[PDB]
C-alpha cells in the first residue's frame, strides 16, 4: 500500500565484479573495500 | 631515401614487434623500449650529421637523456612488481580486470 | 681503417690464446671434475636463484647521474663559446642540480643499503 | 606522501602539460609528455599497494609506447621537413604515427585496453588527474597538426571510442571504470568534430573536464568507489544524491542541461560538411553512455537503497573535506546551455 | 664491398635488435643490445659524430650493467633461455634474420627497394658533404651551444633528471 | 501476442539483449599487458596494410 | 579548519612534541576484572588522559550537547536485551557488537587525536585490538552467525590496518568464579544472566588469540586480581619499560602526519564500518532508515551543522 | 552553552569575514570603474557623446 | 576557424579593437543569469555543508555572486568581440570576393512556377 524501496535482492544485483555474469565473467569476484590486497 | 635508413628503421619495427609482443616476462621488455630508444637515437641522429644541422646535434642527447630518464623510472617500477610477486612476470599483473 | 684492423689483431691473439689453451692440452673428462664449486660440498640448489640486489636505489640513481656526463661532458667545448656567462650559469646550474638530487638522496636515506 | 613532494611532483605534472601547450618545437613537446608521465606515476602509487602498481605499470607501458611512436612521427617529420617547428605534419606515416601516439595517451579505442584498468587501480584523486589534467596536452598535439590527420583514421578511432566506451560501461558496477569508459566515450566525441570545427573540440574537452570533475568530487566527497557504496548516500547526506542526480543526467547529453550543449554543436558542425550518417550514429550510440548514468542514478538518487545500522554514527559527523569548487562545479556542469554562445571565447 | 661498411654496420644492428627482440633472457637481451649500441656507434660515427656515438656506446654501456645487475637480481629463473632453448625465440629469432637478409637480397639486387618509404640501394656514401668544415667538428660545436643557446633545454632537462630522482625515491618506498 | 509478445520483442528487447552481449563482449578481457600490446600490434597491421591509413 | 598539510608545512612536526610521556595505554580484562578504576588509576598517575570504555552512546557523548541520545538513533540495539535474550531473532548480538566496534573505532580515533595532537598519552579501556574476544566468545556461544564473523572480519581488515597497536597492554587476570562473584555483587540483573561459558570463551579469547599475537606488536602487561589493586606496582612496571617492540619505533613525521589526517576526519575513520554487505543483523531497511534520519535531523543542535543551530543558541550565522 | 566541544564554527572567522567583504567590495568597485572606462572608450573612438 | 586572426597578437582575452565595442549592460541578462549562477553556487555550497541555506554565509554567497558577475563580464565582452570579428572577417571577405557571391535577381511569384501538389 506505500511505495515500494528496493530490498536486499534488488540491492544485491549491483554488487557483483561485474553487472552482467557471464561465463567468463564468473569468477570475478569483487574488489576489496580499501583497495588493498594481502600481500601473499 | 638513403640505405642505411632502412635498416635503422627496421631495427625500430623490430623492436617495436619485440616490445608489443610480450613473452611474460617485464625486464626483456624493458630491454626493447630501450633498444627503440637506441634506434630513434642513430636514427636522427643520421638526419641530423647527414644535414649539418648543427644545433639539433644536442637533440639526441637530449633524448638519449629521457631515454633512461624513464628506463630507470621502468627499473622502479620493476622492483615493486617483483616485491609483490617472486617473479616480475607480467601476466601476474591481472587484478585489475575485475 | 686501422682501427678496425687494430681491433681485429686484438681480438684474434686474444682468441687465439684460448684456442691453444682448450686444444693444446690433454683433457680428461670426468663428471665430478666438471662439477660446480662450493668448497668441496655439492652445491645445495642452483645458483640461478634471485640473489636479491641490497644497492638497487644506488643502482637506479646511477642511470640518472650517468646521464650527466652525458650534460657536463660538452664543458670543454662550451667554454669556447661567446656566450659565456650564460654558459657559466646553465653548467652551475647542471652541476648544482645534481648536488640537490645527491642531497636529496642522502638525506632521505636512499644511499644506504636495504636489509 | 610528504606534502613538498607532493606539491614539487604536482607542479611537474602541471609543467609537463605546460611545457607541450606553449611550445613550437617537437622535441619540447616529447620532453614535456615524458615530464607528464614521469611525474604523474608517483602520483598514481600515493597509496603502496598492488593494484597502484599494476595500474603504473600498465600506464608506464602505454605512455612509453606512445612516446616512442611520437618520437619516431617527430624523426620521420624531421626527415621530410628538415625542420621541427610544431605545425602540420609534412608526411602521411609520421602523420599516422602521431595520431596513434596520441589516441594512445587519450585512451581512445582500439587503445582502450589502459583506462578502466589504470582508473580502478588508482585513488580517486589520482583518478581525476588522469581523466581530466591528461587529456589536455594530447588534445593540444591534436589541435595544432590537424592540418595532416587523416579524416579516415580520426573518424574510426572516434566512433570506435564511442561504441566501445558506450557498450563497456554498461556491464560495470565499480564507479571508476564507469568513469573511465565515460572517458573513452567522450574523447570519441572530442575528436571526432577535431577536423571540422576545433574549437568545439576544446568546448567539449571544457565541459567534459568540469562534469568529471563534478563527480569525482562528488565521489571523494561521499568516499565511494562501487556503484552499491554510492547508493548509501541519501541515507547519510541526501543533497548529494541530488547533485549526482543533476551531473550525471548532465553527462547523459540531456536538455536543458550543459552536457547536452557539447554534442549538439558537434551534430551542429558535421551536419554543416554534409556528415548526417555519422553524427546520427554517434548521438543515437551515446544513449548506452546515458542508460548507464541512468543506472547510477536509480540507484542512488531515484530510488533508496537499504542501509545499514553503522550509518546512524556518521550521521553525527559532518563532512570535514575540502570539497573544492564542488558548487561551482556543480552548477557549471548543469546550468550552462542559456550560456551556450560563449562557446566564441574558445576560437 | 668497403663503401657499405656503414650498411655493413647496420645490419649487424638490425641482427642485435632481432636478438634482443626475440627475448631470449635479458642476459642475452643485455648481450644482443650491447652488440647493437656498439655497431650502432659505428654507424654513427662514420658521418663525423664522434662525440655522439662514444655517448649512446657509454650510456648504454652502464645501462646494461645497471639492467644486468637487475636480471640477475630480480629477473631470473633456474633454467635462462640462452637463444633456442624455447621455440618461440628461435623461430621469431630466424624469421627475423631471414626476413633481415631477405630484404637485403632485395635491396642489393635491385638497387632500390620499398617499404613504406622508397629507399636507396647504393651505398651510403653517396650522400656525405664535399666539403671540410674547418678546425671545428660541427658536431661537437652543436653540443657545446646547450650552455650557450639551450637553457630552457638545460632547465627542463636538469629538472627532469632531478624530479626523476625523487619520482624514484617515491615509488621503491612501499609504504 | 503482438502489444505484449511481439510488439515487445522486435524494438526494444532485441536492442536490449544485443547491448547486453556486445557490452559482455567488450568487458570480459583478462586483464593482461601481453594480450592488450598484442592487440595494438594488429592495429598498427590493420593500419597499415589492411586500411591504408599511412597514404 | 584546524590541521592539514599547510600546519605540517610551515614547521608543525608531530614528533617535536613526542615525548616520553605519550604513551598510548590499553587496559583491559573480563567483565568484572576491576580494571575500570584502575585505568583511572593509571591516568592520575601518569598524567595521562583516561577515555571511558565506549559503550552504545559514546558518539553522543562526543557530539553534540555529550548527553545520549535514544538508541534508536545510536545502536538501535541493547545491551541489557543481549543479556536477556542471546539467540535473539531480530539479531541484536552483532548488531551491538558492529555498534561497539564501530564505537570503539572512534575512540581509538579520539586517543590518536588527542595522542598526535597534544602529546599526551591516553589510557584506554578495551580499544579495538581487544575487541574481536567479544565477537569470538558470542560465536563460540553460538549466539550470532559465521556470515556475522565474516562481516566483522572484513570490517576489521579494512579498517585496524591504518591504525597502529598502544604501547602498552595491561591484562588482568582474573577467574571466572571471581567474575561471577563480582557480577553477584555488583547487582545489575541483567549482567546476573551471563553464562559461565561466556566468560570462560572470553577468557580462552584473550589468553590464546589476543595476548600471544599482541605481545610482539606492543609490551603486554598481566597481573591478577590482587596487585592490580595496588596502582603504584604498575605504574612503576610502567615507567621501567624499555619500549622496543612494534611499529611505533619506525614512525617520522611523515608516517604520523598521514595518520593524524586519517585521525581527525572522523567519517573517513567510519568510512568502513557501513560497508554494502547486505546482512539482516545490521542491514536496516530503506523507510525505517529514512524514518529514523527524518527523525534525527528533528533533534535539538542536529539539524545543521554544530554551529549553525538557532534552537540551540548559534549566533552570528549570517555571518558563518 | 550547548555543545560538548567548542566546534570549529561556533565564532566568526572574522579574518575572513574581512577578507571575504574586502574582496566582494574591491571586484564590485574594479568592475563598475572597467565599465566606466569602456563606455567612455567606446564613446570616445566612435563619437557617441 | 578563426584561429589565423588571433596569431598576430597572441594571448590576449581583450585585444585593443574589442574597446571599439560596445560593452554589454551591467543589466545584461546573460550577466543576471551568471549572478544567478552565483546564487545557486552559494546556495548548494550551505547545502552541502549543512549550513542553513538562506541563512547562513551571506558575506560568502555575495562572494560567489560577485565572483561569478566579475568572470561573465570580462567573458561576455569576449564573447561579443569573437562574433563581431566572425562578422567583420564575413563582410570584408564578401566585398574582397564580387565574384563569389553574385547580386541575386529575385523573381516575383507571377515568373516563378511551382508545382501544385494537391491535398485530397
Ligand atoms: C535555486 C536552485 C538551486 C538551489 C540549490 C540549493 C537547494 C537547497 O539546498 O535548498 C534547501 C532550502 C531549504 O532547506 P532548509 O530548510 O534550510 O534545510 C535543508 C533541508 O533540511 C533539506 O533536507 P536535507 O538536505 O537534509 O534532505 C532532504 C533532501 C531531499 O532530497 C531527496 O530526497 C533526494 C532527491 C529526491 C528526488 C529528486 C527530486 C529532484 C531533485 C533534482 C532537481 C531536478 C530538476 C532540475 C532540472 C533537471 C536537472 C537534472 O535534500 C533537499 O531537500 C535539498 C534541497 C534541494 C532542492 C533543489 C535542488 C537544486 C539542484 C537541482 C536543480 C538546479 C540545477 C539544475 C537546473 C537546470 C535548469 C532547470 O531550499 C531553499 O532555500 C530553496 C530556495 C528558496 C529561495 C530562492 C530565492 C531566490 C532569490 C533570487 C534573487 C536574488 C539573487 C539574484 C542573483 C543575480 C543578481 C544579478
Ligand atoms: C583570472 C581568472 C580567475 C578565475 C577564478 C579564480 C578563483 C576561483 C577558482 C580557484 C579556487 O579554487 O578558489 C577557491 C575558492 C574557495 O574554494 P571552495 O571550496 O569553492 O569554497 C567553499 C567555500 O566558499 C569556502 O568558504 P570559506 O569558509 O573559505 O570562506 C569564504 C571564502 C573566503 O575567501 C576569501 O575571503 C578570499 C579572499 C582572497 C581573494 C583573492 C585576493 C588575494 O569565500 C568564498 O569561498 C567565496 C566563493 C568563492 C567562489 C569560487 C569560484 C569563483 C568564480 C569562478 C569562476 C566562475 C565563472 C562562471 C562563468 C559562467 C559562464 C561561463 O575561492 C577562494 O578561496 C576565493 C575566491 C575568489 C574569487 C575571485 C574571482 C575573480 C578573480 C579575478
Ligand atoms: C606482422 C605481424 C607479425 C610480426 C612478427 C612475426 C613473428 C612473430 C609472430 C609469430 C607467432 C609467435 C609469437 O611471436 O608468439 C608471441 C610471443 C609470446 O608468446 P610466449 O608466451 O612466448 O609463448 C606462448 C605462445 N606461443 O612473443 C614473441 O615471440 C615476441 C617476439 C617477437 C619478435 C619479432 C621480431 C621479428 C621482426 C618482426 C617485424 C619487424
Ligand atoms: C582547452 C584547454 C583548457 C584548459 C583549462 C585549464 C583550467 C584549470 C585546470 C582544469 C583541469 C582539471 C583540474 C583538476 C585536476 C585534478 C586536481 C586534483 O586531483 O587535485 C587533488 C585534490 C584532492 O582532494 P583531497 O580530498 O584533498 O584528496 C585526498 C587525497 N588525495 O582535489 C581534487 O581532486 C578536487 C578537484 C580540484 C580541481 C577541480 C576544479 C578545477 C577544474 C574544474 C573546472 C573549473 C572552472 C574553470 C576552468 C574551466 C576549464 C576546465
Ligand atoms: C523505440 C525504441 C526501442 C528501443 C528502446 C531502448 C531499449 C528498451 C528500453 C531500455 C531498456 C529497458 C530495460 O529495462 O531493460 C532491462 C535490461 C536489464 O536491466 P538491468 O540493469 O538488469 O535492471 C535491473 C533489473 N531490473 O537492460 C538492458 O538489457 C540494457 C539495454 C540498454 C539499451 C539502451 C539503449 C541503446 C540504444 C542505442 C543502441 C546503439
Ligand atoms: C575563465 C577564463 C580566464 C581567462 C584568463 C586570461 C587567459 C588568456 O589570456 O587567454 C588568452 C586566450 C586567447 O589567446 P589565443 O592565443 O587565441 O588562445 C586560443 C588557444 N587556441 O583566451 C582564451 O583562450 C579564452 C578562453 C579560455 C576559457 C577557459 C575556461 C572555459
Ligand atoms: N563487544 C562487546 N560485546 C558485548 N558486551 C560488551 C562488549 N564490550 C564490553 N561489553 C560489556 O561492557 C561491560 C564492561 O564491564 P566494565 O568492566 O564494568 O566496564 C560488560 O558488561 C561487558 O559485557
Amino acid at each position: 500500500a506505500r511505495q515500494w524501496q528496493p530490498d536486499v535482492e534488488w540491492a544485491e544485483q549491483y554488487g557483483g565484479a561485474v553487472m552482467y555474469p557471464t561465463k567468463e565473467t564468473a569468477h570475478w569476484k569483487p574488489p576489496p573495500w580499501n583497495d588493498v590486497d594481502p600481500p601473499k | 631515401m638513403s640505405l642505411v635508413y632502412m635498416n635503422i628503421m627496421m631495427a625500430f619495427t623490430v623492436s617495436l614487434t619485440g616490445l608489443l609482443m610480450y613473452r611474460s616476462h617485464l625486464m626483456s621488455s624493458l630491454l626493447c623500449l630501450e633498444g627503440m630508444m637506441l634506434s630513434l637515437f642513430i636514427l636522427a641522429t643520421l638526419m641530423i650529421l647527414n644535414s649539418h644541422f648543427t644545433l639539433a646535434s644536442m637533440m639526441p642527447i637530449i633524448l638519449l637523456v629521457f631515454a633512461a630518464c624513464e628506463a630507470a623510472l621502468g627499473l622502479s617500477l620493476l622492483v615493486m612488481v617483483s616485491n609483490t610477486y617472486g617473479t616480475d612476470y607480467v601476466q601476474n599483473l591481472n587484478l585489475l580486470q575485475c | 681503417m686501422n682501427l678496425m684492423i687494430t681491433l681485429l689483431t686484438n681480438f684474434t691473439l686474444a682468441t687465439l690464446l684460448v684456442t691453444i689453451a682448450f686444444w693444446l692440452p690433454q683433457l680428461n673428462v670426468y663428471s665430478e671434475k666438471t662439477s660446480p664449486y662450493e668448497c668441496g660440498f655439492d652445491p645445495m640448489g642452483s645458483a640461478r636463484l634471485p640473489f636479491s640486489m641490497k644497492f638497487f636505489l644506488v643502482a637506479i640513481t646511477f642511470l640518472l647521474f650517468d646521464l650527466e656526463i652525458a650534460l657536463l661532458l660538452p664543458l670543454p667545448w662550451a667554454s669556447q663559446t661567446t656566450n659565456l656567462n650564460t654558459m657559466l650559469t646553465m653548467a652551475l646550474l647542471l652541476i648544482f642540480l645534481l648536488a640537490v638530487s645527491l642531497a636529496y638522496e642522502w638525506t632521505q636515506k636512499g644511499l644506504e643499503w636495504t636489509e | 606522501m610528504n606534502p613538498i613532494i607532493l606539491i614539487i611532483i604536482l607542479m611537474t605534472v602541471m609543467l609537463g602539460t605546460i611545457i607541450v601547450m606553449i611550445s613550437t618545437h617537437w622535441l619540447l613537446i616529447w620532453i614535456g609528455f615524458e615530464m607528464n608521465m614521469l611525474a604523474i606515476i608517483p602520483i598514481m602509487m600515493k597509496k603502496h599497494n598492488p593494484r597502484a602498481t599494476e595500474a603504473s605499470t600498465k600506464y608506464f607501458l602505454t605512455q612509453s609506447t606512445a612516446s616512442m611512436l611520437l618520437m619516431m612521427a617527430i624523426i620521420i617529420n624531421l626527415m621530410f621537413s628538415g625542420q621541427w617547428t610544431v605545425m602540420k605534419l609534412f608526411n602521411p606515416m609520421a602523420s599516422m604515427l602521431m595520431t596513434m601516439a596520441l589516441a594512445m595517451k587519450l585512451g581512445m579505442a582500439p587503445f582502450h585496453f589502459w583506462v578502466p584498468e589504470v582508473t580502478q587501480g588508482i585513488p580517486l584523486s589520482s583518478g581525476l588527474i588522469l581523466l581530466t589534467w591528461q587529456k589536455l596536452a594530447p588534445m593540444s598535439v591534436l589541435y595544432q597538426i590537424l592540418p595532416s590527420i587523416n579524416l579516415d583514421l580520426i573518424l574510426t578511432l572516434s566512433i570506435l571510442s564511442i561504441t566501445i566506451g558506450g557498450w563497456g560501461g554498461l556491464n560495470q558496477t565499480q564507479l571508476r571504470k564507469i568513469m573511465a569508459y565515460s572517458s573513452i566515450a567522450h574523447m570519441g566525441w572530442m575528436t571526432a568534430v577535431l577536423l571540422y570545427n576545433p574549437t568545439m573540440t576544446l568546448l567539449n574537452l571544457i565541459i567534459y573536464i568540469i562534469m568529471t570533475s563534478t563527480m569525482f568530487t562528488l565521489f571523494m566527497a561521499n568516499s565511494t568507489t562501487t556503484t552499491l557504496s554510492l547508493s548509501h548516500t541519501w541515507n547519510k547526506a541526501p543533497i548529494m544524491t541530488i547533485l549526482v542526480l543533476i551531473t550525471l543526467l548532465s553527462m547523459g547529453g540531456l536538455p536543458p542541461l550543459s552536457g547536452f550543449m557539447p554534442k549538439w554543436m558537434i551534430i551542429q558542425e558535421m551536419t554543416k560538411n554534409d556528415s548526417i550518417i555519422l553524427p546520427t550514429l554517434m548521438a543515437i550510440t551515446a544513449l548506452l553512455n546515458l542508460y548507464f548514468y541512468m543506472r547510477l542514478t536509480y540507484s542512488t538518487a531515484l530510488t533508496m537503497f537499504p542501509s545499514t545500522n553503522n550509518m546512524k554514527m556518521k550521521w553525527q559527523f559532518p563532512t570535514t573535506k575540502r570539497m573544492t569548487l564542488l558548487p561551482t562545479m556543480t552548477v557549471l556542469s548543469t546550468m550552462l546551455l542559456p550560456l551556450t554562445p560563449i562557446l566564441s571565447i574558445l576560437e | 664491398m668497403m663503401t657499405y661498411i656503414v650498411f655493413i654496420l647496420s645490419i649487424i644492428f638490425v641482427m642485435g635488435f632481432v636478438g634482443f627482440s626475440s627475448k631470449p633472457s635479458p642476459i642475452y637481451g643485455g648481450l644482443g643490445l650491447i652488440v647493437s649500441g656498439g655497431v650502432g656507434c659505428g654507424i654513427v660515427l662514420n658521418f663525423g659524430g664522434s662525440f655522439l656515438g662514444l655517448m649512446v656506446f657509454l650510456i648504454y654501456l652502464g645501462g646494461m650493467m645497471v639492467v644486468f645487475g637487475y636480471t640477475t637480481a630480480m629477473a631470473t629463473e633456474q633454467y635462462p633461455e640462452v637463444w633456442v632453448s624455447n621455440k618461440v625465440v628461435l623461430g621469431t629469432f630466424i624469421t627475423g634474420l631471414l626476413m633481415e637478409f631477405l630484404m637485403v637480397y632485395y635491396v642489393l639486387k635491385d638497387k632500390e627497394v620499398e617499404i613504406v618509404f622508397k629507399f636507396n640501394g647504393m651505398g651510403d656514401w653517396v650522400i656525405y658533404d664535399t666539403g671540410d668544415s674547418g678546425f671545428f667538428s660541427e658536431e661537437a660545436m652543436g653540443i657545446a651551444a646547450l650552455y650557450s643557446y639551450g637553457t630552457w633545454l638545460v632547465i627542463v632537462t636538469g629538472w627532469s633528471l632531478l624530479i626523476g630522482v625523487v619520482v624514484i625515491m617515491e615509488i621503491t618506498r612501499g609504504n | 501476442l503482438l502489444d505484449l509478445i511481439w510488439l515487445e520483442t522486435i524494438l526494444p528487447k532485441t536492442i536490449s539483449l544485443a547491448q547486453m552481449k556486445m557490452s559482455t563482449t567488450i568487458t570480459s578481457q583478462k586483464g593482461l599487458i601481453k594480450l592488450y600490446f598484442l592487440s595494438f600490434l594488429i592495429t598498427i597491421l590493420i593500419s597499415t596494410t589492411l586500411l591504408n591509413f599511412h597514404e | 579548519l584546524q590541521y592539514g598539510p599547510l600546519a605540517y608545512i610551515l614547521g608543525e612536526k608531530t614528533t617535536k612534541k613526542m615525548t616520553e610521556n605519550s604513551k598510548l595505554i590499553t587496559v583491559d580484562g573480563n567483565i568484572c576484572s576491576g580494571k575500570s578504576k584502575l585505568a583511572k588509576e593509571v591516568a592520575e598517575k601518569l598524567g595521562l588522559k583516561h577515555f571511558p570504555e565506549a559503550g552504545i552512546h559514546y558518539a553522543d557523548s562526543t557530539t553534540g550537547d555529550g548527553k545520549p541520545l535514544p538508541v534508536r538513533f545510536s545502536g538501535n540495539c541493547s545491551l541489557e536485551k543481549f543479556y536477556d535474550d542471546p539467540k535473539s531473532n531480530d539479531g541484536n548480538s552483532y548488531r551491538l557488537q558492529a555498534w561497539l566496534y564501530a564505537s570503539r573505532l572512534l575512540q581509538y580515533a579520539d586517543a590518536l587525536e588527542h595522542l598526535l595532537s597534544t602529546g599526551q598519552g591516553v589510557v584506554l579501556e578495551r580499544s579495538i585490538y581487544s575487541d574481536f574476544v567479544f565477537l569470538e566468545a558470542m560465536y563460540r556461544q553460538g549466539f550470532i552467525r559465521k556470515q556475522c564473523v565474516d562481516h566483522y572480519n572484513q570490517v576489521k581488515k579494512v579498517t585496524v590496518c591504518e591504525y597502529l597497536p598502544p604501547h602498552v597492554v595491561i591484562y588482568v587476570d582474573v577467574p571466572v568464579s571471581e567474575v561471577q562473584s563480582r557480577i553477584q555483587k555488583k547487582g545489575n540483573p541483567h549482567e546476573m544472566k551471563i553464562t559461565s561459558a561466556y566468560l570462560q570463551d572470553i577468557e580462552n579469547v584473550y589468553k590464546g588469540t589476543f595476548l600471544p599475537e599482541m605481545s610482539e606488536k606492543c609490551e603486554v602487561l598481566q597481573y591478577s586480581a590482587w596487585e592490580a589493586e595496588d596502582a603504584e606496582k604498575v605504574v612503576e612496571d610502567i615507567q621501567y619499560l624499555k619500549y622496543d617492540k612494534g611499529p611505533w619505533l619506525d614512525q617520522d613525521d611523515r608516517k604520523l602526519h598521514n595518520l593524524r589526517m586519517l585521525v581527525q576526519d572522523k567519517l573517513e575513520v567510519l568510512n568502513y564500518t557501513s560497508i554494502p554487505v547486505f546482512l539482516p543483523e545490521v542491514t536496516i531497511g530503506a523507510h525505517q532508515s529514512d524514518r529514523v534520519f527524518q527523525e534525527f535531523t528533528e533533534l535539538p543542535g542536529r539539524k545543521y551543522r554544530a554551529g549553525y543551530n538557532e534552537d540551540v543558541g548559534d549566533k552570528w550565522i549570517w555571518l558563518k | 552553552k550547548f555543545y560538548i566541544q567548542e566546534p570549529p564554527h561556533g565564532s566568526p572567522n572574522w579574518l575572513k569575514v574581512g577578507l571575504t567583504l574586502g574582496t566582494s567590495a574591491f571586484l564590485w568597485i574594479y568592475l563598475i570603474k572597467q565599465h566606466n572606462e569602456d563606455v567612455l572608450e567606446y564613446k570616445r573612438r566612435n563619437g557617441l557623446e | 576557424m578563426m584561429t589565423g586572426r588571433q596569431a598576430r597578437a597572441p594571448l590576449q582575452f581583450l585585444p585593443d579593437e574589442a574597446r571599439s565595442l560596445p560593452p554589454p549592460k551591467l543589466t545584461d541578462p546573460r550577466l543576471a543569469y551568471i549572478g544567478f549562477l552565483g546564487y545557486c553556487s552559494g546556495l548548494i555550497d550551505n547545502a552541502i555543508r549543512r549550513r542553513p541555506v538562506l541563512s547562513a554565509g551571506l558575506h560568502r554567497q555575495f562572494l560567489y555572486i560577485t565572483s561569478f558577475v566579475f568572470v561573465g563580464y570580462y567573458l561576455l565582452k569576449r564573447q561579443d568581440y569573437m562574433y563581431a570579428v566572425r562578422d567583420h572577417d564575413m563582410f570584408s571577405y564578401i566585398k574582397s570576393h564580387p565574384e563569389d557571391f553574385p547580386e541575386k535577381d529575385k523573381k516575383t511569384y507571377r515568373e516563378v512556377f511551382e508545382e501544385f501538389h494537391p491535398v485530397r
